[PDB]
RNA sequence: AAGUGUACUGAGUGCACUUGGAC
RNA sequence: CCCCACUAUGCUUAGCCCUAAACCUCAACAGUUAAUCAACAAAACUGCUCGCCAGAACACUACGAGCCACAGCUUAAAACUCAAA
C-alpha cells in the first residue's frame, strides 16, 4: 500500500550495475533484512530464538571487551626500551 | 585545630552529565520531520540506541512516537520520507 | 551537478530524462529470483507486459535452471523481445535471492537494454504466515 | 614552623593543577629509542610519545617539550578483573618543543 | 554415502548464499570468494570448503587469512539458520586443479 | 479527561470539509465532549494508500480536534468516526500536553555490564 | 545433541520448555 | 529420516484437566563482609519462620481415598533383593 520504487531503490551510477547492486546488498545487510529473510525461511522456536539471542549478545560483549583489551595493550609492543637487561 | 585538613565536600571538578540531544525536549508523534531523523532512509527500520546515541527514555519515546505515527498515517513505514532526506544527519551510520 | 542515488520524486520537475522519457515513464523489469527459478518481465509504465522470460522458457531444466548462464540467457531473450517491442531503457526491480539474481541483469544488459535504476522489492513479512519447520539431513 | 605534609600537598603544583584532562605542561625528554621519546613531566609516570615528522632532530635528551596531558596513568578494568590493569605510562600529546 | 553427498550439496548451496552478501563481513564480501565444492569428512568431524584461488599470490594469502578468520562466524550463521542442526568445524582449502587446464590451453594455443 | 482526535478527512472542497467538521463536532458534543480547539494541518498525500468505505485515497486533510469528554464517550466517538464515510481515518489519544515532561538530568554513566559473568575464583 | 511435560503412531514425530551441549 | 496434500491441534467464545528441566535447579524476611573454603555452580555467612529428606530399587508403582464420570492426575505403600546407589 506504499509508493513503489522509493524503498530499497538505488540509482545506478554511470551504469556500474555491479557497484550499485553491491551497495544495495550492503544496505540490506546493514539494516539486517537479509538476516530476517534467511532466518524466516524456517521457524525458530521461541526457546531457540531466546538462546540464540543470549548467545549473540554474550559473544558481542566478549568480542568488544577482547578487542578493547587488545587495543589498550598494543601500545606496549614497542621495541624494548631497556634491551640488554 | 589545623587549617590544612582536607574538607568533606562534593566534587567541584565533576562535569555535568552529557545530556542526550533530545533530553529536556519533548518528543511528539506528529513531528515526522524529527522522527524521520531516527529511521533508516532505505528501509524505514528503527535505529537502535547504539546508533542513535539516545538514552533509554528518549529512545523508547522515539520508538513509541514512530509506531504511533506509522499506524495513524503520519509517517511512511518502509522508508524515510524523501522530504526529510536533507535534514541533519543525527545517526552514526556509514552506508557510504 | 553531483550525482544522487535516491530515486527521483514522482510528480516532481526532475530535469533527468532518458530519450526524453521521465523516470516514472520508464518500463519496469521485474526480476523474481527464487531458489529454483528466475523469471523476468519487462512491462510498460502502465504495466503492459512487453516481454517475459524464464529459465523454463529458455529450456534449462530442473537444476540447470539455477545457473548464472541460464539467467544470462533469460535476460538476453527478454532483452531481444523488449528491443523488438521498442524498449531501450529499463528500471530493474528484483525480489528473492535466487542465484541468477545478478546474472539476469548481466544477460539483460548483454541483450542490450540500459538499466537505469536497480531496485529491491523482497517480500519480507513483518509477522504473518508461520514458516515451515527446518529440514534435517 | 615546619610545613606539614598536608600543607605541602595543598600547595603542591601538581595538586594546584586540577583534572589532568587536556592540561598543558612542560615535560622533559629523558630517554630516546629510535623514534620513541620517553618524556617525564613531573608526574608519577612518563609518556612515550613519537618523534614528530617535523624538527625530529631537535628532539634530544633533556629537551624541554610541551605536552597536552590526557591521563596521568593509563589504566582500565578488563572483563571480570578484580583490579584495574595499568600500563605504567601516562597519555599525552606532544605539541612541540618549548623555547 | 548418499547422506554425505546430500549434506555436501546443501552445505555448498548454503555457503554460496552466505558469501553472496556482506552478512559474514564486508571485508569478506569485497573479496568475492567463489567456492569450488564442499566435502564432509566420513566421520562428520570436519567440512572442507574448496574455494577457487586467483593468480595474485598476495590476494590469495589475504583471502585465505580472511576465510580462516571468518570460518567460525560462518559456522555459527549456518547453525543459526538451521540449514543443518549441527555443523562440524569449517576448514577452507585452496583449490588449484584448474591451473593445469589453464596452462595447457596456454601452451596448446 | 483531555483527549486529542487526529482526523484524516477525504480531500475535497471547502464547503464539504466544513460540513464534515461541523458534523463531527456535533457528534462530539452529543457524546458530551467539551470541544477545546480545532487545528488544521492542511492537505497532503497520505504516507501509504488507505482504504475506507469501499474506496481508497492517497490525499487527505489532517486535523486535530482537542477536547475534553467523559471517559465513556471515547468508545461512542470511535464508533461514530468509523461509521462516518468522509473520515479517511480517525484516532483518539490522551492529549500529549496532559503528560508531564519529567526532567532528565541527562545520560547517566554506563558501567560495565551488570554481572554478565561470574565472580567466583575462575 | 540431551532431557522435562504432553498427544498420536510404532522408536519417531507434533507443541512448549531447560542447558544438566557446540558455534 | 527427505518431497507433496491434507486432519486433529495451534485461533474466538463458554467450560473443563492441573501437569513441565513450572529452573536463577539457589524458599520468605532482616542483616553482615567480620574472619574464605569439600569440588563445581550464582563469593561466604548470621538471625528468624514455614515446607521438605532420612541408602538404592521395588515405585511418578499396588491397595485405599479424592478429582473424576472411566482413562487418567494427586496422595502413596509393603514384601522380596543389595552393599551399594
Ligand atoms: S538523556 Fe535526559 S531525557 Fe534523554
Ligand atoms: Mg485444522
Amino acid at each position: 500500500k506504499h509508493l513503489k520504487f522509493i524503498a530499497r531503490t538505488v540509482m545506478v551510477q554511470e551504469g556500474n550495475v555491479e557497484s550499485a547492486y553491491r551497495t544495495l546488498n550492503r544496505i540490506l545487510t546493514m539494516d539486517g533484512l537479509i538476516e530476517d529473510i534467511k532466518h524466516r525461511r524456517y521457524y525458530e522456536k521461541p526457546c531457540r530464538r531466546r538462546q540464540r539471542e543470549s548467545y549473540e549478545r554474550c559473544r558481542r560483549i566478549y568480542n568488544m571487551e577482547m578487542a578493547r583489551k587488545i587495543n589498550f595493550l598494543m601500545r606496549k609492543n614497542r621495541a624494548d626500551p631497556w634491551q640488554g637487561c | 585545630s589545623n587549617e590544612d585538613l582536607p574538607i568533606s565536600m562534593e566534587n567541584p571538578y565533576k562535569e555535568p552529565l552529557k545530556k542526550c540531544i533530545l533530553c529536556g525536549k519533548h518528543v511528539d508523534y506528529k513531528n515526522v520531520q524529527l522522527l524521520s531523523q531516527f529511521v533508516s532512509p532505505f528501509t524505514g527500520c528503527i535505529y537502535g540506541r547504539h546508533i542513535t546515541g539516545l538514552c533509554g527514555k528518549k529512545q523508547k519515546e522515539i520508538t513509541k512516537a514512530i509506531k504511533r505515527a506509522q499506524i495513524m498515517g503520519f509517517m511512511p513505514v518502509t522508508y524515510k520520507d524523501p522530504a526529510y532526506l536533507k535534514d541533519p544527519k543525527v545517526c552514526n551510520i556509514r552506508y557510504r | 551537478t553531483k550525482f544522487s542515488i535516491y530515486p527521483p520524486i514522482p510528480g516532481e520537475e526532475s530535469s533527468l530524462r532518458w530519450a526524453g522519457k521521465k523516470f516514472e515513464e520508464i518500463p519496469i523489469a521485474h526480476i523474481k529470483a527464487s531458489h529454483n527459478n528466475t523469471q523476468i518481465q519487462v512491462v510498460s509504465a502502465s504495466n503492459e507486459p512487453l516481454a517475459f522470460a524464464s529459465c523454463g522458457t529458455e529450456g534449462f531444466r530442473n537444476a540447470k535452471k539455477g545457473t548464472g548462464i541460464a539467467a544470462q540467457t533469460a535476460g538476453i531473450a527478454a532483452a531481444a523481445r523488449a528491443k523488438q517491442k521498442g524498449v531501450i531503457h529499463i528500471r530493474v526491480v528484483v525480489k528473492g535471492l535466487g542465484p541468477g539474481r545478478l546474472s539476469a541483469m548481466h544477460g539483460l544488459i548483454m541483450g542490450g537494454l540500459e538499466v537505469i535504476s536497480i531496485t529491491d522489492n523482497t517480500p519480507i513479512p513483518h509477522n504473518g504466515c508461520r514458516p515451515r519447520k527446518a529440514r534435517k539431513l | 614552623n615546619v610545613e606539614s605534609f598536608a600543607s605541602m600537598l595543598r600547595h603542591s603544583p601538581l595538586t594546584q593543577m586540577g583534572p589532568a584532562k587536556d592540561k598543558l605542561v612542560i615535560g622533559r625528554i629523558f630517554h630516546i629509542v629510535e623514534n620513541d621519546l620517553y618524556i617525564d613531566f613531573g608526574g608519577k609516570f612518563h609518556c612515550v610519545c613519537r618523534r614528530p615528522e617535523v624538527d625530529g632532530e631537535k628532539y634530544q635528551k633533556g629537551t624541554r617539550v610541551r605536552l597536552r596531558l590526557l591521563d596521568l596513568e593509563l589504566t582500565s578494568r578488563f572483563l571480570g578483573a578484580t583490579t584495574d590493569t595499568t600500563v605504567l605510562e601516562a597519555n599525552a600529546v606532544l605539541l612541540g618543543i618549548q623555547e | 554415502h548418499a547422506r554425505l553427498r546430500a549434506l555436501n550439496g546443501l552445505l555448498y548451496k548454503a555457503l554460496t548464499d552466505l558469501l553472496c552478501t556482506p552478512e559474514v563481513s564486508q571485508e569478506l564480501y569485497d573479496l568475492n570468494v567463489e567456492l569450488s565444492k564442499v566435502s564432509l569428512t566420513p566421520d562428520f568431524s570436519a567440512c572442507r570448503a574448496y574455494w577457487k584461488t586467483t593468480l595474485s599470490a598476495e590476494q590469495n594469502a589475504h583471502m585465505e587469512a580472511v576465510l580462516q578468520r571468518s570460518a567460525a562466524h560462518m559456522r555459527h550463521l549456518l547453525m543459526s539458520q538451521q540449514t543443518l542442526r549441527n555443523v562440524p568445524p569449517i576448514v577452507f582449502v585452496q583449490d588449484k586443479g584448474n591451473a593445469a587446464l589453464a596452462e595447457l590451453d596456454q601452451l596448446l594455443a | 479527561p483531555r483527549y486529542e482526535l487526529a482526523l484524516i478527512l477525504k480531500a475535497m472542497q471547502r464547503p464539504e470539509t466544513a460540513a464534515t467538521l461541523k458534523r463531527t463536532i456535533e457528534a462530539l458534543m452529543d457524546r458530551g465532549a467539551i470541544v477545546r480547539d480545532l487545528e488544521n494541518l492542511g492537505e497532503r498525500a497520505l504516507p501509504y494508500r488507505i482504504s475506507a468505505h469501499s474506496q481508497q485515497h492517497n490525499r487527505g486533510g489532517y486535523f486535530l480536534v482537542d477536547f475534553y469528554a467523559p471517559t465513556a464517550a471515547v468508545e461512542s466517538m470511535v464508533e461514530h468516526l468509523s461509521r462516518d464515510i468522509d473520515v479517511i481515518r480517525g484516532n483518539i489519544v490522551k492529549h500529549p500536553l496532559t503528560q508531564e515532561l519529567k526532567e532528565c538530568e541527562g545520560i547517566v554513566p554506563v558501567p560495565l555490564a551488570e554481572k554478565l559473568y561470574s565472580t567466583k575464583k575462575r
